[PDB]
C-alpha cells in the first residue's frame, strides 16, 4: 500500500552553497588618502592664520584701549 | 577579541539544536553506534541542514 518516505533531499538537489572567502576591497589608494590629509591640514592651517591674524588684531585694540585709561 | 565568541557560538547553538533533533540529545548524544546509527533522520532535518550551511 504505503511506499517507503523517509528523510531524503528533494529531486534535482539542493542550491549551490557558497563557502570561498569573501573579504572586499573597498576601495581608496593611498595617495588619495594622503592626498585628502594633507587637503584637510592646509585647509586648518589656512582658516587658523586668518583667525590668529583677527586675534592680534584684537588684542592690539585692547592694549590701545588700556593706555588711553592708564594715566 | 570575545566578541566573536558570542557572534559563533550562536551557531553553536543552532548545531546544538541539529544535535538535539537528531538523537534528544544536545551534546553528548550516543548516536554513532558500533553497527551504524541509533535512529534515521526526522522528516525536516536536511532542509534545516541546508538552510543553516
Amino acid at each position: 500500500a504505503s511506499k517507503v518516505k523517509q528523510d531524503m533531499p528533494p529531486p534535482g538537489g539542493y542550491g549551490p552553497i557558497d563557502y570561498k572567502r569573501n573579504l572586499p576591497r573597498r576601495g581608496l589608494s593611498g595617495y588619495s588618502m594622503f592626498a585628502v590629509g594633507i587637503g584637510t591640514l592646509l585647509f586648518g592651517y589656512w582658516s587658523m592664520m586668518k583667525w590668529n591674524r583677527e586675534r592680534r588684531r584684537l588684542q592690539i585694540e585692547d592694549f590701545e584701549a588700556r593706555i588711553a585709561l592708564m594715566p | 577579541a570575545m566578541t566573536p565568541f558570542f557572534w559563533m557560538f550562536e551557531e553553536r547553538e543552532k548545531m546544538f539544536e541539529f544535535y538535539e533533533r537528531v538523537s534528544g540529545a544536545r551534546m553528548h548524544a550516543a548516536y554513532i553506534r558500533p553497527g551504524g546509527v541509533h535512529q534515521d533522520l526526522p522528516l525536516g532535518l536536511l532542509d534545516d541542514i541546508y538552510e543553516f550551511s
